[PDB]
């Protein structure tokens, strides 16, 4: 989402992920966003995806955590 | 409501 | 900070430094100061009056602007407070607030600011409009 | 580990930090307001007097962005 | 809520 | 609010989420009271800057009409 309310162009195409994503933070150096995924209300993952595009897909950094509401 | 996800 | 943005201003010996009021000539050039109810000009050349009546709700009724102050007055139903800006109703009668929920007119006693609620009338089915007549002390709906 | 603000918070879902001015922002889901303060929590103030069920919060430039779960 | 009181 | 000729139009609450669907309105001294059909409440605020907001009461049904009884 652009900061301009009058700009309707999406900064990047929507990225699909497994489960339900919750909390986000961006890494400037590698252009990657770390995000938590909540699954079956009992388990969770921390995954990242590259914003360099080039057909990049999300991959998991850590699993078997649980509900995780902050990064 | 409920303060979950 | 030695080459301050406020430097190379003449000392107050330069005919009060052109300030229209009390004057200061500190380490940062010079500074003009104004009494209460006044403000500095954009170029700090002269003091300028605050139009205290141009800010809404500064004075509750009939604000009047003076050269360096303000004058206020309120309608014969109101009495001015210690501060020359606020007035309250002169009556011993407190306000009551009346509202129309579907089944019931609700009256609120704003007495001792406690907000004590009670019904006005029992037989009501769907009230929409509300007003009152002070001459006969009746509530219309 | 010390508490910064601990008086009247219920459901502080959101928290943000502005490096430019070193103020701390947070949002309450139940109180439905967004508050600012110094890092020490002294100059506490209310920024938004009704923010509904805010979850996330982020400050960039001159604006604070927050997601609302209710609307 | 639609504006029409009815 | 505005003059009898519509001049000097001014805002006492604007760009505030606390209004959802206000219906009717009342003044007394320096307070304004209004009924909200969305929140089903009657509110109180300072009639010049909207700044000192509170709920007067919660209604089961939509509160439609309001008036202040006073000479
Ligand atoms: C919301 O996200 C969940 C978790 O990833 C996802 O399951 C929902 O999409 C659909 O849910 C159906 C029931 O679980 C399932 O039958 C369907 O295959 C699934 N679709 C995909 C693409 O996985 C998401 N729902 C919505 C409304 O966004
Ligand atoms: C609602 O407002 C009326 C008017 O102020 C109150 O009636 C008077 O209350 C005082 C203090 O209790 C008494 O001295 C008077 O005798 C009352 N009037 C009558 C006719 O008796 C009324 O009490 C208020 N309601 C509440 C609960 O505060
Ligand atoms: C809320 O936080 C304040 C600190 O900001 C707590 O105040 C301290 O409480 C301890 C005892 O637990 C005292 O020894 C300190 O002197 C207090 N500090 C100050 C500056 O007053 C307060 O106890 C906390 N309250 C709750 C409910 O946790
Ligand atoms: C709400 O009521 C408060 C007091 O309960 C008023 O607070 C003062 O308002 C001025 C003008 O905006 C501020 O500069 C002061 O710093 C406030 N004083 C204190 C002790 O906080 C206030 O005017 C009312 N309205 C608003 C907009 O908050
Ligand atoms: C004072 O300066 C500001 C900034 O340049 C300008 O916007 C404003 O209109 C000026 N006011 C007056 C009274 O000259
Ligand atoms: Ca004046
Ligand atoms: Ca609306």
């Amino acid at each position: 989402l652009h900061f301009d309310p009058r700009d309707h162009s999406l900064p990047f195409q929507v990225i699909s992920v497994a489960g339900t994503a919750i909390a986000l933070d961006y890494d400037r150096r590698n252009n990657r966003i770390f995000f938590t995924q909540k699954l079956n209300s009992l388990r969770g993952q921390i995954s990242y995806v590259s914003l360099y595009s080039g057909s990049s897909s999300p991959t998991v950094l850590l699993s078997n955590i649980g509900v995780t509401d902050g990064i | 409501x409920x303060n979950x996800x | 900070t030695d080459e301050s943005p406020l430097c190379n201003q003449d000392s107050c010996s330069h005919f009060n430094g052109g300030c229209t009021h009390q004057c200061m000539q500190g380490p940062f050039g010079a500074t003009c100061l104004c009494p209460l109810g006044y403000q500095l000009a954009n170029d700090t050349k002269t003091c300028e009056d605050i139009n205290e009546c141009d800010i809404p709700g500064f004075c509750s009724q009939h604000c009047v602007n003076m050269r360096g102050s303000f004058r206020c007055a309120c309608d014969p139903e109101y009495t001015l407070e210690s501060d020359g800006r606020t007035c309250k109703v002169t009556g011993s009668e407190n306000p009551l607030l009346v509202v129309a929920s579907r089944d019931k007119i609700i009256v609120d006693n704003i007495t001792a600011h406690t907000h004590n609620l009670y019904s006005l009338v029992q037989d009501v089915s769907f009230v929409v409009a509300l007003d009152f007549d002070s001459v006969t002390g009746r509530v219309f709906w | 580990r010390v508490p910064i603000v601990n008086t009247s918070l219920v459901w502080p879902n959101g928290l943000a930090l502005d490096l430019e001015t070193d103020l701390l922002y947070w949002a309450d889901a139940s109180l439905q307001k967004i508050e600012r303060s110094t890092l020490t929590g002294t100059n506490r103030e209310v920024v938004v007097s009704t923010a509904f069920h805010s979850f996330g919060l982020t400050v960039y430039g001159q604006y604070i962005y927050w997601t609302d779960l209710y609307t | 809520x639609x504006l029409x009181x009815x | 609010f505005c003059d009898y000729d519509g001049h000097n139009r001014r805002q006492v609450i604007a760009s505030d989420l606390v209004l959802h669907h206000p219906h009717a309105l009342t003044l007394f001294e320096d307070f304004v009271y209004w009924t909200d059909r969305g929140t089903r409440q009657v509110m109180q605020a300072n009639k010049w800057h909207g700044g000192n907001q509170s709920v007067v009461m919660y209604s089961v049904h939509q509160p439609l009409g309001i008036t202040a009884i006073h000479p």
